[PDB]
């Protein structure tokens, strides 16, 4: 028949780190894969603009390197003949300025290239035989036509891509978006060569991003006069920075269930508090919040107040209170 | 004729007796002391951890193929096994009298073969080289400066402290009790496995190949050799985050990091340990090789912690929780002590007796070398055991000396006869050897045989079987010792000691009452036998303990609970109980204990809690405060619902569940071989014995009492998502259950990593049913999919005494005896409860010790009578010697009335006593059945075995009456005086000195009131027969 | 008589803690997994309206941006040229009006863009090169030609998908359909970007069940002007749905041993009273029962375990059963 109380809460001074609600910035330091690919500006896909049989091949083949100018091959192309008869034939009875200027236009939309259509004139004779050259330096990675076949208008005859400015894509992950849009400056690498490695200051960043990973595409340019950087080869983009202040507190602090997250909050006495949190993102051992805590608010840093393998940790919790 | 060849070699026997004297007081020094060596060892503990949580083939199979093979092993007997929440014990048990090792070396033939049958995971370890009775000292680490916390503490213990100490040699384990063990954990977010399209099991794999080194052989450059060795070490968060779990072909990597958050946070916690109520603590625990010597250890341990000091990280405690030297010493203390005042008591009953400094003196000297021969034979046994050993020295302190007192005495009066024939004036060196050797040739004889006597009557206690064996074994041992040794000393020694160097006012309150024994002397005879009518009658007051509640300072708390909570609450519900009682102004400390330590020694449960509680000495207690009436405060104060609590002391817990398995002093238990049985007796019982009125609390444990949730995985449904029983439950042993899957290697620590959803997504029998599932096709479902769930009862925890199902019945009685109790409760189960189908109850506890005690006594009175009658026939006569043992029962009709006067039970304490009340019984005849015959043997001898004149022999025995009082009483007080301290029960360890002793003090002074009359007017009674 | 006392300062030391029993609604909550993905309203597939030439091609590629406007290549189409020729003819000898549009109309369903019938009859000059430009803003997600090339009448000159009120699409299985109602809350949240906070603007469960991953799918649109979600992101779903009406009480305070199912009521004289309740479902910390209690009723919430078992030691829990 005793009536001695006492208070049921949990208590604890025989060992509680508790540190301090501080207000600062989340620093990174990442270094994100990247590879080496071909401009996709400096693209030439050359078909013939009529039908015909292929003469000649020029010795090129797929993985070659193309200057411009470079011939490609030579083929017959009979369906401009009969309209450039018909230019000839005028002038061999002098046809109008017009009626010149006419049938020469025709010939233009016909396809007949204009360098093809000026040694008409200048020869006076009728041009079967047309030689392709490589539009612009680069690389061949397409090459659908040999000796002996026929051509048709649809066939690839060279896929020619450069590398003048070479571009180099990293795949930053998903997470740090809301980082990267404001970023300022990144440190390009490549294993390739040692020495090549400058800082990048402009960059787009895509729209997209590869569903496979989970990662953005930062698209940057690098020159490439050497032709040092080739395609294909692995590269690293790393990004060194802080991020805009925010509150901060020890990661171990934070109590996260699968869908509610929070702190102990160490109050003015001694007694231990419970207090809801909202996350922003952690980062090297510290995670930020959005909003939940008073900065220099005190906060123990430890889970290890509710043994893992049970409790729950809503009931846990409750009993610090009341 | 040995005594003769004595006063031949005066000298050097003397100065080798001081040789073996001081020879004694060293072989003894290797003392300290146990409190107890009391412990059964007949048992082996083979303790197998987490093959799975499932309490029905986990340790149905644990106890099925191991313990199948356990019935193989050599020395069988039967195979227990404790069957719990992943955890298996068992206890292998033998023949009493087996060498401990003898057993491990025959149980250790099949753990080795069965060793393979494991899972992977799971080793079937041995228990420690020493028993529960072994926790010596414990402690918990505390720090208030927040410098550090659990996890800190917890890892200080194992990887320091732990260490530290299982150096010190004779200690056995150095176990961990409460405190967090650093988890890395690995908690995965099921929505990433759908986004990122990688399953559980293949985070399981890509997290287990990439945690190791690698060695890569030598190479010799500049003719030297170099170790190729390579990195892979877990030691990072970041390297865990960089786990990969698959990559392009465009050499882009999804990391562990992209699908889970690694976060550090505290194990499982298999027991909780809290400190005086204001904080969880971490502990280590002492535990003591089962044969070593306690104190010496703990010793050896307090100066390596001072070694510790410098070494600590600032902020650092180690409170002390338990200490067993301040018992081992304020036991030995105590019983120092008596030892001193027995001995100052002789020193003034010898003098008092005896008006002469160099009469003292010799029956003085009777002493040290008596004590050091005892300190001797006190190394054949080693003294470095128990108070019996002491208290066995104390008890018979007042008869080694008697042996001496006597033989002087005969020698003063027959100084007395030379003076007064012989003249004054002229004595030389020839005649006083020639009074010494008077006084050593008639009371000689008689003198020994007694002493072989009394060693006889008490050899029958070296057949007690057991921990009562072991408790008046020393005793049994250390008395046949310093008393065969002061009559080997005082037939060798004491008389050249004696030789080389108002007792009115009590013959004339005697003999008055003498002349009237003699009126009739058959008459006199009878109404002194009646005396023992009344003694059969007052058998029906007192009752009878097993053994004397000893109490040490230190004191066990232990309530028990329905079998089913949770860790978290009992965890609570163990700070709330010790707020209750540090709020008690007698306790200092209280350490509680949820749950078990780091050692095979602990087998308790959560819904168990053993709290240790030390309370301050006793000069700081309140005012009309006692022990038994702190607990009865204590047992008041703290109380929660629904949980019965007991109080038990320290030490006697262990032993008790090393004996039987009781945990409490009163034991039922009910074995059957189903299990719906054995509750159902289970809970009847528990009804009966609340409404006794001798008990304070009773709650019988339960088996059944378990809950679970059930994932009944489905083939049929599963099979539609390609999904193997196995591939189901990979979510339920490591994404729902969260399994241990490796350890980082960090230096000499090592942490464990582990996988496991977010709580949210396993909360609740429907956040189960809801898990999200992501199967080998991709596809998105449900746990609930492929199996049903259900929420269920079933085996709490199986249990098994010799592979047969059993429940223990815990009950706690103090307020009112033992015997009185049990007596009771057994009687209220037979005419209440009734008997069910195949289920057999039983005691235990004490009372089941109490039983294997009292059988064999039947045999232990009369295996003395067997060679009391073989001793009794130094007077050769046969019809003499039926007196003596007529004489005795009458010294036992003391030591009961006695037992009634100071409130003491019938133990085996007791029982030794009586034993050694009768083996007074001998010498007691020798020195007057002696006087008896001489009388009749002298001078007026000459005058009765001729004719007749009855006022003849009247002289002869008045004169043999005289005689013995002088010699007789001092003999008396001696023991009268020794009788006293016994029977204090101040001190630790006092009150069970007190029951050991009552038998003999009221026995003593009942014999010479009376066989001081009844052994003479028998006489006059038998003579009266021949003619 | 049920129930049991239990000593007031023991309770009190125990920290017992109640709650009280009350009806209404049940919110079931879950979260589901989801894909930010382009709009499907916003889709463009640009095609020449007739066979011609690249004469010229811009500075874009598949996963560039572009906005309506943008242009994407230059090509010479002669197709067309006849009737223009035989229009600015006409203009030339004045032909009746009727004769004109008869002729801009041939050119209309010829293929030839209303645009470049304007820049026809405002300069009276033929039109032979165009220029293709964006119909939408949007990303390109495809780009099959490149300068060189022939162009036909079917070749994708560029496909544009738009991404302002952009999609997420969140993946509920089939077996757990049921949470999606009507009157269900939902509320995005991306974990690329933890400072936006979304807008839904309307949500749809669609039709049949993606048989590839057994999942329903649940479409939600997205205002995205600040172009933060991009698609390919994650979005976690997180759904609140309203039950019918049932009495309520924390999960905390229900005990359930398969068998039955009970609550442990504080009673007037707080006299802890066991009673059998039937449980109707539990979600996010809350069970609720289909009837066993009144509102109104206190619950215990805390402690309960050990007042339960006391409650079951003093045979109040046999007493419940066989009163009823
Ligand atoms: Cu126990």
């Amino acid at each position: 028949a005793s009536g001695v109380r006492i208070d049921p809460t949990q208590t604890q001074n025989l060992g509680v780190k508790t540190a301090t609600v501080t207000r600062g910035p989340l620093t990174f330091a990442q270094s994100f894969p990247a590879n080496v690919s071909y401009n996709e500006y400096q693209y030439a896909i050359v078909q013939a603009r009529a039908a015909g049989f292929i003469d000649k091949v020029y010795p090129l083949t797929v993985g070659d390197k193309v200057q411009k100018g470079t011939p490609l091959l030579d083929l017959t192309i009979p369906d401009w003949v009969e309209a450039q008869s018909e230019y000839l034939l005028l002038r061999e009875t002098g046809g109008t300025a017009t009626q010149t200027e006419g049938i020469l236009e025709r010939l233009r939309l016909a396809g007949m290239p204009e360098a093809d259509i000026r040694r008409l004139i200048a020869t006076q004779k009728i041009q079967t035989r047309f030689t392709l050259k490589a539009p612009i330096d680069g690389v061949i990675t397409a090459f659908d036509l040999r000796a002996g076949m026929n051509i048709a208008k649809d066939n690839v005859v060279a896929k020619i891509q450069g590398m003048d400015p070479v571009w180099v894509t990293a795949a930053i992950p998903e997470s740090i978006a809301w980082l990267v849009k404001d970023a300022s400056q990144f440190t390009l690498t490549v294993p390739a060569r040692p020495d090549k490695t400058l800082t990048i200051r402009k960059w787009t960043l895509l729209p997209g991003v590869d569903a496979a990973t989970r990662t953005l595409q930062l698209r940057l340019e690098v020159d490439n006069a050497d032709e040092a950087l080739k395609p294909g080869m692995n590269a690293w983009l790393q990004l060194n920075t802080a991020s805009e202040p925010m509150l901060l507190i020890p990661s171990q602090a934070l109590i996260d269930t699968g869908s509610e997250q929070r702190v102990i909050t160490v109050d003015a006495d001694g007694r231990f508090v419970p207090k809801r949190v909202a996350v922003f993102q952690a980062s090297q051992g510290v995670t930020a919040l959005r909003s939940g805590l008073a900065e220099g608010e005190k906060v123990v840093s430890s889970g290890l107040f509710l043994i893992d393998s049970e409790a729950n940790i809503s009931g846990a919790l409750e009993r610090m209170r009341s | 004729w040995i005594i003769r060849r004595s006063v031949a070699n005066r000298f050097l026997v003397l100065m080798g007796a001081l040789f073996l004297s001081i020879w004694g007081t060293w072989t003894i020094i290797n003392t300290p002391v146990d409190a107890l060596p009391d412990l059964s060892d007949v048992q082996v503990i083979i303790k197998t951890s987490y093959p799975g949580q499932a309490p029905q083939i986990v340790e149905n199979q644990v106890t099925y193929p191991l313990t199948t093979t356990m019935l193989s092993v050599p020395g069988a007997k039967t195979v227990r096994g404790f069957s719990q929440f992943g955890d298996s014990y068992v206890y292998v048990i033998f023949e009493d009298g087996t060498d401990p090792y003898w057993a491990r070396s025959r149980v250790l033939e099949y753990l080795n073969q069965v060793q393979g049958k494991l899972p992977a995971g799971v080793s079937a370890e041995l228990g420690p080289d020493a028993t529960g009775v072994g926790w010596i000292y414990e402690y918990a680490l505390v720090d208030r400066s927040g410098k550090h916390d659990l996890a800190d503490l917890r890892s200080l213990q194992d990887w320091f402290l732990k260490y530290e100490l299982k150096t010190i040699p004779d200690v056995a384990e150095v176990a961990s009790v409460g405190g967090v063990v650093k988890e890395y954990q690995v908690v995965i977010d099921p929505q990433r496995l759908a986004q990122y399209g990688i399953s559980l099991a293949e985070v399981k794999s890509a997290l287990d190949a990439s945690n190791q080194e690698a060695g890569g052989s030598s190479i010799e450059l500049a003719e030297a050799e170099y170790m190729v060795r390579a990195s892979g070490y877990l030691q990072t968060l970041d390297d865990f985050n960089h786990i990969v779990l698959k990559a392009s072909e465009n050499g882009v990597p999804v990391y562990l990091r992209d699908v889970a958050k690694v976060q550090i946070g505290p194990e499982m916690r298999r027991g909780i340990a809290e400190l005086n109520g204001e904080g969880e603590v971490a502990g280590g625990v002492v535990i003591l090789r089962s044969g070593k010597n306690a104190r010496e250890v703990i010793a050896a341990v307090k100066d390596k912690l001072e070694t510790l000091k410098s070494s600590l990280p600032e902020g650092v405690e180690i409170v002390t929780t338990y200490d067993r030297s301040q018992l081992i010493d304020r036991a030995i203390d105590n019983l120092s002590g008596k030892l001193l005042e027995e001995f100052i008591v002789v020193a003034v009953v010898c003098a008092l007796f005896l008006w002469h400094v160099r009469s003292a003196l010799v029956a003085i000297i009777s002493l040290p070398l008596g004590l050091c021969i005892a300190f001797i034979v006190m190394h054949f046994q080693g003294l470095n055991a128990n108070i019996m050993s002491l208290g066995g020295i104390a008890i018979a302190v007042g008869a080694m000396v008697d042996a001496a007192i006597v033989m002087i005495e005969n020698a003063h009066k027959r100084l007395e006869e030379w003076q007064h024939q012989h003249p004054d004036a002229t004595l030389d060196n020839k005649t006083r050897w020639q009074v010494i050797t008077d006084a050593s040739v008639e009371v000689g004889p008689a003198l020994f045989i007694s002493l072989l006597i009394i060693t006889l009557s008490f050899i029958p206690i070296f057949t007690l079987e057991g921990q009562e064996g072991r408790l008046f074994g020393p005793l049994a041992f250390t008395k046949t010792y310093a008393m065969a040794g002061a009559a080997l000393l005082a037939i060798v020694v004491i008389p050249i000691l004696m030789g080389y160097w108002l007792n009115r006012f009590l013959i004339r309150v005697y003999h008055p009452l003498l002349l009237k024994v003699l009126h009739w002397p058959k008459t006199t005879l009878l109404v002194a036998a009646l005396s023992v009518l009344t003694v059969l009658w007052p058998l029906n007051k007192v009752g009878g303990e097993f053994l004397p509640q000893i109490n040490e300072g230190d004191l066990l708390y232990m309530p028990s609970t329905l079998p089913g909570i949770s860790a978290a609450e009992a965890a609570s519900m163990l700070q709330k109980t010790d707020k209750l009682i540090m709020s008690v102004p007698e306790v200092a400390r209280v350490f509680g204990k949820t749950g078990k330590a780091e050692t095979a020694t602990d087998s308790a449960p959560l819904e168990m809690v053993e709290t240790t509680i030390q309370l301050k000495p006793q000069e700081q207690w309140r005012p009309g405060m006692t022990m038994d009436k702190i607990i009865e405060e204590l047992d008041n104060t703290v109380r929660l619902p629904g949980l019965a609590n007991l109080w038990v002391p320290p030490i006697r817990n262990r032993i008790d569940m090393l004996s039987t398995g009781i945990k409490s002093p009163i034991g039922i238990k009910v074995s059957g071989t189903v299990l719906a049985d054995i509750d159902a007796m289970a809970e009847q019982i528990e009804e009966v014995a609340r409404t006794v009125p001798g008990v304070a609390s009773a709650l019988a444990e339960r088996l059944e009492g378990g809950r679970y949730i059930n994932v009944e995985i489905n083939r049929e449904k599963a099979a539609r998502y390609g999904m193997t029983v196995a591939d189901v439950q990979l979510f339920v042993t490591s994404a729902v259950g969260g399994a241990m899957v490796g350890e980082t290697v960090e230096g000499i620590a090592r942490y464990p990593i582990n996988l496991r959803y977010p709580q949210s997504w396993r909360d609740s029998p429907q956040a189960l049913r809801q898990l999200p599932i992501l199967t080998p096709m991709k596809q998105q479902i449900t746990l609930a999919d492929v199996a049903d769930i259900k929420v269920s009862t079933g085996p709490s925890m199986l249990k098994t005494e010799n592979a047969r199902p059993t429940s223990w019945i815990y009950i706690d009685a103090r307020d009112r005896d033992m015997v009185s109790v049990v007596h009771d409760l057994q009687k209220a189960i037979a005419e209440k409860v009734q008997l069910k189908p195949g289920t057999s109850v039983a005691f235990s506890g004490q009372f089941e010790l109490l039983e294997r005690a009292n059988h064999k006594l039947k045999l232990m009175v009369p295996m003395t009578l067997m060679i009391i009658f073989v001793l009794l026939y130094a007077f050769r006569r046969v019809g003499e010697a039926l007196l003596i043992i007529s004489s005795v029962p009458f010294a036992l009709v003391g030591g009961i009335w006695l037992l009634w006067w100071m409130g003491f039970h019938l133990s085996v304490a007791t029982g030794t006593g009586f034993i050694a009340l009768a083996g007074v019984a001998a010498e007691f005849g020798v020195v007057m059945l002696m006087y008896l015959r001489h009388a009749i043997e002298a001078v007026p001898s000459l005058n009765n075995p001729q004719t007749f004149s009855e006022q003849k022999l009247d002289e002869a025995l008045y004169h043999g009456a005289v005689l013995r009082v002088r010699p007789k009483a001092m003999t008396v007080a001696v023991i009268i005086a020794g009788l006293l301290p016994i029977l204090w029960g101040t001190g630790a360890g006092s009150e069970v000195m007190s029951r050991i002793a009552a038998p003999m003090i009221g026995g003593m002074i009942t014999a010479p009131l009376l066989s001081l009359f009844i052994i003479p007017a028998a006489y006059k009674l038998m003579w009266l027969h021949r003619h």
